[PDB]
């Protein structure tokens, strides 16, 4: 009766190589910066989920590259 | 994604594929135990080193929890981590020869 | 509107229209987290273009009226209130009788052709029609008549949009 | 092929700590301990390069694995820890530490007599072969005294060494046979370095800080 | 406790900041306003000055009475408050001397060069140890260039340089189809991607490099652009900002050192750094104790996202057992395979001694059975079976592809013939056992010699991980007891069950009468036991 055991499929099957496809990208999740609390760090901590609903851009508002590596010194003191 | 970091690696399973018969008996390969199965399914929790030589068949190696399996053909020497929880998908006759090594060689 | 897209492309406005930014909000109000109402530009119609072309009406229907002209562009807004009246809440023809205003308008106002405000003073009362067509079971039963019409388009819009 | 292939010469020379180290029993651990490691480490950074293209510390914290060590995790790590020994002494005498590292043994340690107890105490007590650290815990923000096995440094639980002391025997049996007490009592008094501690305790300071902010009034 | 204590602990862990608040001219009336009281006549010069500031002319009036452009006062507006830091300077230690190395891990996963020429640039890794004085050396400086070797980091660039130039587009596909939206860390794309920009595998921790701050970020950090496809990454969290926002401005050249490359694909910032001329390590109070991850949608086992990041293993619950105070395993998985073909072939063995019309006329070697038998049909539940009682069956579709029935046939009509000839004989014979079960017993011994040698080698591996002090169980997966709680608890002393209260020991449902009714209707009579033993000690009683 049990059929939500979808990962009891046997990777030689068909079925398998088209699960794949069948199941899209996952958007279930709150697609966010997890945000962490350092007030609720004592206390069971908490997460805050930054998304593009509670922030915004605003668009008017109105060489370069490695040197190199140190050498070991000598004098090391 | 483009999978450059195999399930060899980065689950501590050395594998070596066709090894030479001189390290083998440089290990003790011949003067090991014996394992027989057909086609079967085994749970087992690693609590030690376990250098496996397939001698037979064929063996899918499948992590707990997880969809991606690894395989090794019957001429390769497996080393199972401690502390691995896996499920060996089984097929076909297989025979092994293992030893069981602590901390050290 | 759906007519359109499966004429131009289906799968490429199904895409647009659930682009689901990640990291910010660009434009300020895509916060809110409201329903697509896409206005298509005037190059994206291109290839339906032609000489003898006059007008062009997108008709999303009851909420937004996109009408292009070879001079100028824009976009009218409806309400589409049709559950305050729950047990008749028929829309079977709402469409006729957006069509029927705009003839009327365009045959009574010649100055719908070389104008943008007048067209949109214009189409709100095609909107108002399509509006009150749709509480009443039945598109020959429930036609409104031309008082009605202009006085739901009175007590819908502010003064300064008549 | 081989990356880290070199002993490192040590800041001074052979014969600088002749007075309590004899300059024989120092070209034998560096010249000869020390070199075979390094050749083996390059001989097994060879073989797999994955592990090549990684930093020391790096390195020695993916070749632990969490308690399962990989086979070339012993000889990487006693590379390392042979050149922080190495650096960890300096010609001359340590007598007492300086501005910093000496108010942070007062704050930690109590005091600087205490510390030195505390560290002979852990020395001798250790069994076998292995190393005594000075490190800097991150997470605490305190300077702690551990005790390791043969081969297994700090870095494995990211914390910051400052001093370390090699307790294995090849150290000492030359010139102190069996009186490891006494190796120890030299170590801690005519060869510690304090200046190259205090100086490895600057660089830590950037990876964690010891102090307090400035909290506005308002 | 007292309120610069208050403020102290505000500071050190929640991350208290008084910022600037930048307020509307309604709003500072409402704020130095509401201090005096109601309907009371504003004494305060501030409340007076504020009041007067809602009208447009009395502030365009005011701008001009102290001689301020229209955009001074709304620069004006927005000033930091407070005690402003010192601007900081920079103390060079001493002199910089450095030389160009290629990267250890220049090689990416996938990309075979010649060997010669590999090696002839990782030989320069082994001159990395000799030590230079840093003192002598303004006396060796010598101005002369076309005298310096750099063959070697030469022939690096020389693949390098091959290898963008094969990998540009796949890198840019890759990029633009995992990554959505561009972030400050990701790879720079579209029109922000000019031809020069040195790619990921070019830097190694360890370089010094110089960069300008082109994005300033109040949780993640400062981000410095290394003149890289790739932005670098500085750590600074939220609190810190009050002070360091004074030191650190966007569009600023810095000095920077590269300390660990990270993968793009799993890690948001590949590139993590430290600042060198602005050196701020005194005011960084907060820091990440594990870098930034993606949680994707393709890793759905979360063991592979924690071992390929570098994370502690997930938790789980303490078990009280020990590992070596326990018994051994002997149940094979081919038992119960074994056992279900052998009892189908002794029943079809049966079925045709019943009935030899349908087993004569076809050979014994081969026979033909079903010829729709189905691999994937094999396992069949059907709950349905309500004979004796409502409990759910299972049907397995046994194939006669591999029935060995070759030798069951000889042992059955060898053991049948013997058998009917004892039942003559006056007596009854009891087969011992079959080669079947010898077969299964066989399996069951190699597992059983299996399990002896695997706690032979943990006897040892105990002792000697105990000995030199290495972890005997994997760290971070058992270390909370029971800090994960607040379960209902079966026991009643937790209280999760209830204790009797003036005597209450009565339980709720629990009922012991349905077992006790089917225990009654077979054997009702309350007699006293007489013979009473485990099944074991009555099989050892009957061979004895
Ligand atoms: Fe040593």
């Amino acid at each position: 009766d049990n059929g939500s055991d979808c990962t009891n499929i046997n990777p030689f099957s068909s079925i398998y190589s088209y699960s794949k496809a069948k199941i899209q990208q996952s958007i279930n999740q709150p697609q966010g910066t997890i945000h962490t609390l350092l007030n609720r760090n004592k206390e069971c901590q908490s997460l805050i989920i930054l998304s593009a609903a509670n922030c915004s851009r605003m668009g008017p508002f109105k060489s370069l590259g490695p040197l190199g590596t140190s050498l070991p010194i000598e004098n090391f003191y | 994604m483009r999978t450059e970091k195999p399930l060899e690696e980065l689950y501590n399973v050395r594998v070596e594929r066709n090894v030479t018969k001189d390290r083998l008996m440089e290990l003790g390969v011949p003067r090991w135990s014996m394992w027989k199965t057909g086609k079967c399914k085994l749970p087992w929790d690693w609590h030690v080193d376990q250098l496996v030589y397939i001698e037979e068949g064929e063996v899918r190696v499948v992590p707990e929890g997880s969809q991606r399996f690894m395989q090794f053909v019957a001429g390769d020497l497996v080393r199972y981590p401690k502390w691995f929880e896996a499920d060996l998908y089984f097929n076909d006759f297989y025979q092994e020869r293992y030893s069981f090594r602590a901390y050290g060689d | 509107r759906q007519e359109l897209e499966f004429l131009l492309d289906e799968e490429h406005y199904e895409r647009k229209r659930n682009y689901r930014p990640q990291y910010f909000a660009e434009n300020f109000e895509q916060t809110k987290q409201r329903r697509d109402y896409y206005h298509y530009t005037p190059a994206e119609i291109a290839p339906l273009w032609h000489d003898g072309l006059k007008l062009l009406f997108v008709t999303d229907g009851t909420l937004r009226l996109h009408y292009y002209s070879p001079s100028f562009d824009g976009v009218v807004v409806g309400t589409e209130d049709v559950l305050i009246t729950p047990f008749t809440c028929d829309r079977t023809g709402s469409g006729d009788a957006v069509v029927a205003g705009i003839m009327r308008k365009l045959t009574t106002q010649p100055e719908m052709y070389h104008d943008q405000d007048v067209l949109e003073r214009q189409l709100r009362f095609a909107i108002a029609a399509g509006i009150i067509s749709q509480w009443t079971i039945g598109a020959v039963r429930g036609f409104p008549t031309e008082s009605a019409t202009q006085n739901l388009k009175e007590q819908v819009y502010v003064p300064s949009m008549w | 092929v081989f990356a880290y292939y070199g002993l490192k010469t040590p800041p001074y020379k052979l014969d600088a700590l002749e007075p309590y180290m004899s300059q024989k029993m120092l070209e034998v651990h560096w010249g000869e301990h020390h070199r075979s490691y390094v050749e083996a480490l390059n001989k097994q950074l060879e073989k797999n390069d994955i592990l090549y293209g990684c930093t020391m510390e790096e390195l020695i914290k993916v070749t632990y694995n969490n308690g399962n060590p990989l086979p070339e995790f012993s000889d990487a790590a006693q590379v390392w820890n042979h050149d922080f020994f190495w650096e960890s002494m300096q010609p001359g005498g340590g007598d007492m530490p300086k501005l910093g590292l000496l108010q942070q043994i007062e704050k930690d340690f109590g005091s600087f007599t205490n510390f030195r107890e505390k560290f002979t105490e852990a020395a001798l007590a250790l069994f076998g072969s292995g190393w005594i650290w000075l490190v800097l815990k991150r997470e605490e923000k305190r300077l702690a005294i551990v005790k390791t096995s043969n081969a297994v440094n700090p870095l494995v639980w990211n914390d910051i060494p400052l001093i370390g002391l090699d307790l294995w025997e090849h150290a000492y049996y030359l010139d102190y046979k069996n009186d490891k007490a006494k190796y120890v009592n030299v170590f801690m008094n005519h060869l510690v370095s304090w200046d190259a501690a205090l100086g490895r305790m600057a660089r830590a300071q950037a990876f964690v800080n010891l102090g307090e902010p400035k909290i506005p009034v308002a | 406790e007292s309120e610069e204590e208050a403020r102290r602990k505000n500071w050190v862990d929640r991350g208290w900041a008084p910022w600037e608040e930048i307020l509307s001219p309604e709003a500072n009336f409402a704020r130095k306003s509401l201090n005096e009281g109601e309907e009371v006549a504003l004494q305060s010069p501030e409340a007076i000055e504020a009041f007067k500031m809602l009208s447009p002319n009395y502030r365009k009036k005011k701008i001009s009475d102290m001689g301020i452009t229209e955009d001074e006062y709304y620069a004006k507006q927005f000033e930091i408050k407070g005690e402003i830091p010192e601007p900081l300077s920079t103390m060079w230690a001493g002199p910089l001397v450095v030389r160009h190395v290629p990267p250890r891990d220049w090689p990416p996963r996938g990309w075979e060069v010649d060997k010669k020429e590999l090696e002839f640039i990782r030989e320069t890794h082994k001159l990395q140890s000799v030590r230079v004085d840093y003192d002598k050396v303004e006396e060796m400086v010598k101005m002369e260039t076309d005298d310096m070797g750099l063959d070697r980091y030469k022939m690096f660039l020389k693949q390098y340089n091959e290898w963008v130039a094969a990998n540009k587009d796949r890198l840019e596909k890759e990029s633009y189809k995992y990554d959505q939206d561009y972030y400050p860390g990701r790879r720079k794309r579209g029109k922000d991607y000019q031809d020069g920009m040195y790619e990921l595998p070019f830097y190694y921790p360890g370089q010094i490099c110089a960069g300008k701050v082109t994005a300033i970020h109040l949780y993640q950090g400062a981000f410095v652009d290394i003149g890289g496809v790739h932005d670098g990454w500085v750590p600074i969290k939220r609190n810190d900002w009050y002070w360091i926002r004074h030191h650190i401005k966007v569009g600023m050249h810095v000095i920077v050192e590269i300390l660990a490359k990270r993968d793009p694909y799993r890690f948001r910032f590949p590139i993590e750094m430290r600042f060198i001329d602005p050196n701020i390590d005194h005011l960084i109070f907060n820091r990440f104790d594990f870098a930034p991850i993606f949680h994707r949608d393709e890793d759905t086992n979360l063991d592979e996202l924690r071992r390929d990041c570098g994370r502690q293993p997930l938790p789980r619950k303490d078990p009280g057992v020990k590992v070596e105070e326990e018994p051994l395993l002997s149940n094979h998985p081919y038992v119960d395979k074994l056992w279900q073909i052998h009892n189908a072939e002794q029943m079809i063995l049966d079925d045709m001694e019943a009935n030899p019309v349908k087993y004569k006329g076809k050979n014994l070697t081969e026979l033909t059975d079903d010829e729709d038998f189905d691999e994937e049909n094999r396992i069949e539940y059907s709950k349905a079976y309500y004979k004796k009682a409502l409990l759910p069956k299972m049907i397995t579709k046994v194939s006669v592809k591999e029935l060995d029935l070759e030798a069951a046939f000889a042992e059955r009509q060898h053991h049948n013939k013997l058998r009917m000839e004892a039942q003559e004989r006056g007596e009854v014979y009891k087969i011992p056992k079959l080669r079947r079960n010898i077969e299964m017993d066989e399996y069951d011994f190699i597992h059983w010699r299996r399990s002896l040698e695997e706690r032979e080698a943990m006897l040892r591996d105990i002792s000697c991980r105990r000995a030199l002090g290495l972890p005997l169980e994997e760290p971070g997966r058992y270390v909370d007891p029971s800090a994960f709680g607040k379960d209902q608890y079966d026991p009643d002393s937790p209280l999760y069950r209830y204790d009797y209260w003036g005597e209450p020991k009565n339980s709720e449902k629990s009922k012991q009468e349905r077992m006790t009714d089917v225990h009654n209707k077979s054997i009702v009579g309350k007699g006293t036991v007489w013979y009473e033993m485990a099944y074991e000690d009555a099989v050892k009683e009957r061979m004895q």
